[PDB]
């Protein structure tokens, strides 16, 4: 029969752990590091591009920062292709919500739905889980700025500052060292770059190896704006923050 | 009986010199009973405008559907949808319900952001596209609108002039239609700016 | 009967590797070299026609395929897998885009579609990943020219120039030396021919080489006249003769 | 490595399908049965081992008819044989229903062939544990066939399978040589009764019961009928006589 | 060897054997003995009912499928229930649609085919029960032996279950005798009880331990248990 | 509607009027009834506009995919087979009445398909309410071995019979010529015999004529 | 419509008018109602043009796959495939079909499949609105084993009468000759058959 | 782990053993075949071997009539060959019904190759242990030979050979074409093309053939047919009166 070749991707270990989830997490740990920092007036998403070449087109590239909504974005750590599958269904869920209630979807509701999808691949179906971890940066009029994280297990949590991917241990300790509740978006942007800068497995931290985004409520307006920095924009902020 | 004669309403779009205008009445009734004088039939996704006449529930549904689709479009294409492309999206979306159609009369208006060329188009309830260079009419007073437009209209009118024309076409057609009126709104569209003006008309 | 293989054939190993993706990539490595170079006014993709026999008719086998009139693809790895990927790509360009918006999809989106098809063969029940890496070149009004690579995992990335397969490491290095952002299409074609020569063991001519470009519209390749807005496909496969003419100026 | 013989549709390094081959062993371990093509028909005969005196004589019929002009006999797992005949019957009814005319032997043979071959395509099914000798008369002549567990089949002048297939084949080859002009239905019936008695030596330990059937354009009108009474006994004797 | 080829019914061993089927056959041998024999006017089923404790009942081993047909089981009782229930429907179908009583030979063919499907496909399992079917149809009295392998055979008499070989040799000897017990049920039954006791060893057939069933010429298939079998102990 | 097809010595030509109606009202004075299935296989449609357009594009899409798959030029008999089997399936509910023509590796072809799925072959054909005025001209002037120019003329005159005599037809004449060895040539508005005379007066209004209640700028930028 | 198939000494001939109408309008005056479903097995179509085409197309498909596997099909087998389609879909079809074929063993054969989907083998058959007018004529003039010339004449005269009285019949008379010699296409113009 | 050799999934070397082993199965019949293109015909030769005296020689064939115009010769076990033939015939018929014209030889080839590619990718389907050589005189391409294998691969050939002694036939044919400088047998009659085919078959295999040692198929405009023992004998006689 077929049973012979079934890996059984959804069973418990004698210790009560989920093999595939643990191995997927192991996979994520080798992915470029992504960081999320929540400030009083905004949120920052920063990510290190794993592997790069002189010939890689960076102006037309995006492998870690994706817009889900006009008020929600995510940073990816893991299999890009797996991420895109989830990203697309997330984009649809947001629209369904909007069409149903004529209100943008609250950040947690969208995060919970995506995590629930992940949880599924964990309990039935016999399929491998998605080798992906997300950092969600969004805003809604009930909780304002929020920062979430979800991993292969389908579990999610909220943070003031958090990281996913490689060297999270080191990154978390550095963040837990310099983060302060009254921080400001600009302070946060700097903290993010500094943290990545000290955790990079690469020589130096150049602009061509980074993706940056912020969700701020531009005072001169009254609405929420998402800014996915352009190569030159990252190059600029890299010099200013004193990393040249 | 006729789903397109229950709520009433009209929409009309015109092309001018480097501009387009789309106007509509504000009535929503239940046969002889007037119910709302604030039912706008024009919507916009980015710089593309869409007016819908016909069964109100379908007008509302279609707008919500196109908002939904143009949002996903922008997210994937990473650019706002254009008039010509949207027109195709409308047509295929309507035909998809070929044997259980939405009882509406859509009208698209806008300026191509890259070519600056003005654009308008109309559709029947199952998607047939009508891409006129001059004007497009829709609604319970469409015969009257055809009469107004065919006479009042002339090419390359300037924004301020087209405004007067489109308004007179709308207003006088609505006054010969029992199910249209109770307010009107006109949209003057240019590459850079869009002005919306509410007109003053009879309220009977 | 009935496919009872409803479980994944690609799973995570303790180290976090996805075995089958890895193995698929290894299959790609053994494949004949193929490359793509983006110029300021076009893109060129090329590969070698490794005829498996002199009795075979190498023309009856195209490694470079037209996906849409403005997008083409080439690969390295398992030819049969590529062939069905092309059928599926051509079709998805219609079902998921042309039949909806009345126009062909932009390069990145079609690439996104192909990538999805491939990602699914990495997780769906009862299948193995595709043993190929594609290089897709195309043009669209709002993005201009572009070049993309799609791997067995479903991952894709934009390139200015790159190579895949057998001598990809060396070829990529040679491309880094000759590439600049002011290259004209003919220059890219020339660079492409040089890069491919290092990878070819035997005969090197217009009959052993397959090359296509994405450039200006070819109204002569439209098939009809009357629609001002229809100017022709930007995709064009070079003829054996066109190649040789350029080989003399090698 | 090894284990290539554990799953049904698996190719071994030498390109064989071991499960099909093991099925053949079940066939060789079965009773011997044969078929003889005559000048205007075909004859089928089989060996029926009498396990004990308790078996009601003449009751457990093994030869089966398909439609009204086809006979089928087989060696191996009897149930598998019936299964194949039930299918052949549906196959024959379908053909008649659509085309009006009863199914031609060649056409019928392939119907059985594709079905048996089908059972060597997946590991969710087991190959057929029988070799089947069948045939009849149609629009243009008589036809004899033998179908192996692999789905392989060919037209035959004479055929045998089971325990004593070698003896039988040997005897059949003699007939073929000594009768280039063709045997008659009447003769084939006797000849068949003999071949079976002879081939019974490879199982001479248990007593047996003979069973014969035929389909002759002149003797049965092209319809399949069982040899009974006088004609049967006459053939029994012809054999009992030449066995000494 | 065996261990690598007995994991499921869809696998042939190197010698052409189907172990799962053979293991199923083993469940029958572990079953209580039952006997079947017929003359030209009647057919009889004699079964030794087995009990769990001395506080338990002796599990029924005879099932009526129609007014003219029934059977005895040896092995997994649930499988007997499934197979007999299928036979009840088949008999029933024959009556309702063709107003015809189902031929015992046809019932044997249907059972053979039902059992066969569970020996060639993945996921299922062979039936683990043996059955002896008797009936009186348009061609007289009949007795059939059903094996989970799908093999069904018509006999004058036979036995299945533990130590069944005793009764079977007895019948194979008593053949010429009982086969002529026409017009006399009690004689056929006694003959059946004599054959079954040829497989005793543990105890002796008691009143709540013996189970008999008969069908024939002017006798609708009927079961006798307890007091009703006393006159045979 | 008036649509026609006319074969000539080395190809085929199809033509159509440009009026689109909603009951007795002219919704479009210059619609396009000539559709492209593939580069050299064009179609003229009558009946339900959304249907002729939708059916033409669907088969067109599949024809393109078939062409790519077979590495061959699309054949008219293929578009015909796909159209008729599609229309037959919908039992006439898809109101498409078409005149399909074109050139392919096997020559030049001219066919007609009705909503229910039946097809016809001929040297000259016409469909639509203008069908009878057009056919009257074709039956009166057609002849075998027409030159390209003669065919265009005959076809063009047939549409005119319809424009002038059929209330269901009007405005302009669109033509498409498909010749065996050349590119298909689409002649949009090959004839425009119905230009509106200058109006007697200008209705341009003096600015300020319209009473306005409220005014505001609409936000387009995100 | 007026269609007929007639068996004779050397095989069989099919004949038909060439008119298709939509009301009083003649949509096609040169229609070909004689359809090939196999080299020597053709049919005459009446009723719905759309229905009979779809049926014929499917029969041709079936006989092609039949040939690929079992060789050339008998005319009876072809009539059976037609029947299956017409009977099983009687509620949604309006098709009166005459099936005619030439076998070497069986020579010419004719099967008529009327509206309900029943099959009838006959020496000859007539169908279509126009046939009603020639029942008497055909019954008086048909003879078995006629020559090719006689048969062509019988059909030509019969159909000319059918076309004469039936407004639904007209145009030219087409015929298809099916014999061992092969397949022959005949056509007769108005000026010829009208003055018979 | 070691199961990457039982189903069609990649081995650490990126190989598909089951597809390789399926190729092994193609030579199981120990039969060799070859195909050549004439000026306006296509010929396929195939050894015919009937060992058993009890077999009806007339029913032993590895050549099939797929459609009126397409012919197909198979190298591999007969049951898998017949599976392929049935499918090919069904595909050929459906194509005509849906698209209005006869399915081209190369298209049928691509179709069958695609089906094969799938058994290569889906675990529950095993590859068929056969190589299919399709021939015809395409209305657009003229004489055509397209062959497909268990890998889902296919291509057109000027001429080709298949079986245990494939290589010897191939080099023989290669040499001939290096000499002639053209890509077909410049002969007007298929009879002579068949003769060329058999001649080179003999040279390359170093064997003589009787009328029952061969099997022949010929494709011409609008038709593909196989020769009879006698049509063959007439062929053998002709080549004899040259050597
Ligand atoms: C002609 O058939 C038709 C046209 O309005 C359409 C328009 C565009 C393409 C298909 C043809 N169709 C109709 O239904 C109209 C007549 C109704 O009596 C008209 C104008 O003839
Ligand atoms: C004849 O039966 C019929 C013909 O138009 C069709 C045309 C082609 C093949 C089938 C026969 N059928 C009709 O419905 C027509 C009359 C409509 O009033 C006619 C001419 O009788």
């Amino acid at each position: 029969g077929s049973r012979r070749y079934d890996s059984r991707t959804t069973i418990f270990s004698p210790e009560g752990r989920l093999y595939q989830v643990e191995y997927a997490l192991e996979s994520i740990s080798h992915a470029g590091t992504a960081i999320g920092i929540m400030a009083s007036d905004g949120i920052v998403l920063a990510a290190e591009r794993k592997v790069t070449s002189t010939l890689l087109e960076q102006d037309t590239s995006t492998e870690k920062l994706y817009k889900l909504n006009d008020k929600i974005a995510v940073a990816v750590a893991g299999l890009t292709a797996d991420a895109e599958i989830l990203i697309n269904t997330a984009r649809i869920h947001a629209q369904n919500y909007l069409k149903t209630y004529n209100e943008d979807i609250p950040v947690e509701i969208l995060v919970r739905r995506l995590s629930d999808i992940k949880q599924g691949y964990t309990q039935h179906g016999g399929l491998r889980p998605f080798g992906v971890s997300f950092i969600y940066a969004g805003y809604d009029d009930r909780y304002g700025y929020q920062l979430y994280t979800s991993n292969p297990s389908g579990n999610y949590t909220g943070w003031k500052a958090i990281s996913v991917g490689a060297n999270t241990s080191a990154a978390q300790t550095l963040l837990q060292m310099d983060y302060k509740d009254d921080m400001k978006v600009d302070d946060a942007i700097e903290l993010a770059l500094k943290t990545l800068s000290k955790t990079t497995d690469s020589s130096a931290l150049t602009y061509d190896r980074l993706e940056f985004a912020t969700i701020r409520k531009g005072a001169n307006d009254g609405e929420v704006y998402q800014k996915i920095f352009k190569p030159q924009e990252i190059k600029d902020i890299l010099v200013k923050t004193g990393i040249t | 009986s006729d789903p397109s004669s229950i709520n009433g309403g009209i929409v009309v779009a015109m092309t001018g010199k480097d501009c387009v205008a789309i106007a509509c009445d504000l009535r929503l009734g239940s046969q002889s009973l007037g119910v709302s004088n604030k039912f706008e039939k024009i919507f916009h996704y980015g710089h593309v405008f869409l007016g819908i006449t016909g069964l109100a529930t379908d007008v509302t549904t279609l707008n919500e559907m196109f908002r939904y689709k143009t949002n996903l479009y922008k997210l994937k294409e990473e650019r706002a949808i254009e008039p010509e492309t949207f027109t195709q999206l409308v047509s295929s979306s309507l035909y998809e319900r070929r044997f259980g159609p939405y009882f509406v009369g859509p009208v698209v208006a806008g300026i191509n952001s890259k070519s600056g060329k003005p654009f308008i188009a109309g559709f029947d309830l199952i998607g047939c596209i009508d891409e006129a260079k001059d004007f497009i009419v829709s609604g319970t007073a469409s015969d009257q609108l055809f009469g107004m437009c065919e006479s009042l209209y002339e090419p390359n009118l300037e924004p301020e002039d087209l405004f007067e024309t489109i308004s007179q076409a709308l207003l006088n057609a609505a006054d010969r239609d029992a199910l249209s009126g109770w307010g009107a709104v006109v949209y003057i569209i240019k590459k850079d700016e869009v002005v919306k003006r509410y007109l003053k008309m009879r309220q009977d | 009967m009935t496919d009872r293989y409803s479980f994944s054939l690609t799973t995570f190993s303790p180290s976090g590797k996805l075995g089958q993706i890895d193995y698929a990539l290894t299959a790609v490595k053994q494949g004949v070299t193929s490359l793509g170079i983006k110029a300021t006014n076009g893109v060129v993709i090329a590969t070698e026609k490794k005829s498996s026999s002199p009795l075979a008719m190498s023309e009856t086998l195209s490694k470079v395929s037209l996906l849409t009139p403005d997008i083409g693809a080439v690969y390295s790895g398992m030819g049969p897998d590529y062939r069905v990927l092309v059928d599926k790509s051509r079709k998805v360009a219609h079902t998921s885009y042309k039949r909806i918006y009345g126009e062909y999809p932009p390069t990145k989106l079609l690439v996104s579609e192909v990538a999805k098809i491939m990602q699914e063969a990495t997780q769906s029940g009862g299948v193995r990943p595709f043993g190929v890496s594609l290089l897709i070149a195309g043009h669209d009004e709002f993005n201009g020219f572009s070049l993309y690579q799609v791997d067995p995992s479903g991952s894709y990335f934009p390139w200015k120039a790159t190579a895949i397969g057998k001598g990809s490491v060396a070829a990529k290095t040679f491309l880094e030396k000759r590439w600049n952002d002011e290259l004209e299409l003919e220059d890219a074609i020339h660079i492409a021919l040089l890069t491919l020569k290092e990878s070819v063991e035997g005969e090197f001519n217009g009959d052993t080489i397959e090359l296509a470009i994405i450039g200006d519209e070819n109204p002569d390749l439209l098939g009809y006249t009357g629609i001002p807005t229809d100017k022709g496909p930007r995709f064009r496969k070079l003829t054996s003769q066109e190649i040789n003419d350029r080989l003399e100026a090698l | 490595g090894t284990g290539y013989d554990l799953s049904n549709s698996v190719f071994s390094p030498d390109g064989r399908n071991f499960q099909v081959e093991y099925a053949v062993k079940a066939v060789e371990n079965g009773t011997t049965s044969i078929g003889i093509k005559c000048n205007d028909g075909v004859v089928f005969a089989v060996e029926k081992l009498i396990t004990s005196k308790l078996l009601v004589p003449q009751k457990n019929v093994k030869i089966q008819v398909v439609d009204r002009h086809i006979g089928c006999v087989y060696s191996g797992l009897i149930p598998d044989g019936r299964h194949l005949v039930n299918r052949g019957r549906e196959e024959a009814a379908s053909f008649k229903k659509l085309y009006k005319t009863p199914i031609p032997i060649p056409a019928f043979a392939d119907r059985l062939g594709q079905y048996v071959q089908a059972h060597t395509l997946y590991n969710s099914v087991r190959p057929f544990g029988v070799s089947t000798i069948f045939g009849g008369v149609d629009k243009n002549g008589a036809h004899l066939y033998m179908l192996e567990p692999s789905g392989s089949y060919w037209g035959y002048k004479g055929a045998a399978t089971g325990k004593g297939r070698q003896s039988a084949k040997a005897e059949l080859e003699k007939l073929v040589d000594h009768h280039p002009e063709g045997l008659s239905a009447r003769e084939a019936v006797k000849q068949a009764a003999k071949i079976i008695y002879l081939a019974h030596e490879d199982n001479k330990e248990k007593d047996f019961e003979l069973e014969i059937s035929w389909c002759s354009l002149s003797e049965t009108n092209g319809l399949h009928k069982f040899v009974k009474g006088d004609l049967l006994q006459e053939a029994i004797d012809f054999a009992q006589k030449e066995i000494n | 060897f065996r261990n690598n080829y007995d994991g499921d019914t869809v696998t042939f061993s190197p010698t052409g054997r189907l172990f799962q089927v053979e293991y199923a056959l083993e469940a029958i041998k572990q079953g209580s003995v039952t006997v079947g024999l017929r003359s030209n006017t009647h057919a009889v089923l004699v079964a030794l009912k087995r009990n769990a404790d001395e506080l338990s009942s002796y599990q029924k081993k005879i099932i009526k499928c129609d007014e003219h047909m029934g059977l005895s089981l040896a092995g997994l009782a649930p499988d007997a229930r499934v197979l007999s229930n299928y036979l009840r429907q088949q008999c029933n179908y024959s009556s309702l649609v063709f107003n015809r009583k189902l031929a015992v030979e046809r019932a044997g063919h249907l059972l053979c085919d039902k059992a066969q499907k569970n020996t060639q496909s993945y996921g299922g399992r062979p039936y683990g029960v043996g059955l002896l079917i008797i009936g009186y149809d348009k061609s007289g009295a009949h007795l059939l032996e059903f094996q989970p392998s799908g093999n069904v055979t018509e006999l004058y008499g036979t036995a299945i279950g533990a130590r069944s070989q005793g009764a079977k040799t007895y019948l194979e000897r008593t053949l010429d005798t009982f086969i002529k017990i026409d017009g006399n049920p009690d004689e056929l039954i006694k003959a059946g009880v004599e054959a079954i006791s040829q497989s005793l060893r543990d105890e002796s057939l008691t009143v709540d331990n013996l189970s008999i069933a008969i069908v024939g010429k002017d006798t609708p298939f009927t079961i006798y248990d307890g007091e009703a079998v006393a006159k045979y102990i | 509607t008036t649509i026609v097809g006319v074969k000539f010595n080395n190809g085929v030509v199809i033509a159509a009027d440009t009026r689109s109606t909603q009951g007795p009202i002219v919704a479009d004075k210059n619609c396009a009834k000539l559709h492209r299935i593939s580069p050299k296989i064009w179609c003229a449609g009558a009946g339900t506009a959304a249907d002729t357009e939708a059916v033409t594009q669907l088969i067109g899409s599949n024809i393109e995919l078939h062409s790519l798959y077979t590495s061959r030029e699309p054949r008219v008999v293929s578009a015909l087979q796909m159209l008729k089997q599609h229309l037959f399936k919908y039992q006439g509910h898809i109101g498409a009445y078409l005149i399909v023509a074109g050139v392919d590796p096997t020559g030049s072809h001219l066919f007609s398909i009705h909503a229910h799925g039946s097809t016809d072959v001929g040297y000259y054909l016409s469909l639509g309410s203008g069908s009878l005025a057009a056919m009257a001209v074709l039956e009166s002037h057609w002849k075998q071995d027409l030159t390209k120019e003669e065919a265009i003329k005959l076809a063009s005159d047939a549409i005119q019979a319809g424009i002038w005599n059929d209330l269901g037809s009007g405005s302009n004449v669109d033509v498409c010529v498909m010749e065996i060895g050349k590119d298909a040539e689409y002649l949009r508005n090959y004839l425009t015999p119905n230009v509106r005379e200058e109006k007697q007066k200008s209705y341009k209004f003096p600015r300020g004529t319209t009473a306005v209640l409220k005014e505001s700028i609409v936000n387009i930028c995100d | 419509t007026s269609i007929m198939a007639v068996t004779f000494k050397d095989g069989v001939i099919l004949g038909a008018d060439s008119r298709t109408t939509t009301g009083a309008y003649i949509a096609n005056r040169v229609t070909d109602k004689l359809t090939r479903v196999h080299d020597k097995i053709w049919c005459c179509r009446s009723g719905s043009a759309a229905d009979t085409q779809a049926i014929a197309d499917i029969v041709q498909y079936h006989l092609e796959l039949y040939t690929s596997q079992y060789g050339t099909p008998s005319t009876e087998t072809a009539a059976s495939v037609f029947k299956e389609l017409c009977y099983e879909n009687k509620d949604n079809l309006t098709a009166g079909i005459i099936v005619a074929g030439y076998d070497d063993k069986n020579k010419g054969e004719v099967y008529t499949i009327p509206l309900g989907g029943s099959v009838h083998k006959l020496p000859y058959a007539i169908a279509g609105s126009g046939s009603t007018f020639i029942y008497g004529y055909c019954d008086k003039n048909f003879r078995e084993n006629m020559s090719k010339e006689e048969t062509v004449d019988f059909i030509k005269h019969s159909l000319s009468q059918a076309i004469k009285w039936d407004g639904s019949s007209g145009g030219v008379i087409r015929m298809v000759v099916l014999t061992a010699a092969g397949v022959e296409r005949l056509i007769f113009y108005p000026d010829e058959y009208e003055q018979l | 782990a070691g199961y990457d050799r039982h189903i069609t999934i990649f081995s650490p070397e990126g190989r598909l053993y089951q597809v390789e082993y399926a190729f092994k199965a193609t030579n199981q019949t120990n039969i060799n075949s070859l195909a050549v293109r004439g000026k306006d015909c296509t010929v396929v030769i195939s050894q015919k071997k009937v060992p058993d005296k009890l077999l009806d020689p007339t029913t032993v064939s590895y050549i099939f009539c797929i459609s009126r115009t397409i012919g197909m010769v198979v190298n591999g076990p007969i049951p898998d060959a017949r599976n392929a033939a049935l499918r090919a015939k069904a595909e050929a018929a459906e194509f005509r019904y849906k698209y209005g014209y006869d399915m081209p030889c190369d298209v049928l080839a691509k179709r069958m190759a695609n089906l094969s590619q799938i058994y290569t990718q889906r675990a529950y389907m095993r590859p068929l242990g056969v190589i299919l050589t399709f021939v015809s005189v395409d209305e657009e391409l003229g004489p055509s030979i397209y062959k497909t294998d268990p890998a889902g691969y296919y291509v057109g050939y000027k001429a080709t050979a298949t079986g245990p002694k494939q290589q010897e036939i191939t080099t023989n044919l290669e040499n001939h074409f290096k000499k002639s400088k053209i890509d077909h047998i410049n002969e007007e009659s298929w009879e002579k093309v068949v003769e060329f085919a058999i001649t080179h078959m003999i040279d390359a295999l170093g064997t003589e053939f009787s009328k029952n040692d061969l099997e022949v198929g010929v494709a011409t405009k609008d038709k593909f047919f196989t020769l009879s023992a006698e049509n063959i004998e007439e062929r053998l006689v002709a080549i004899a009166e040259q050597d």
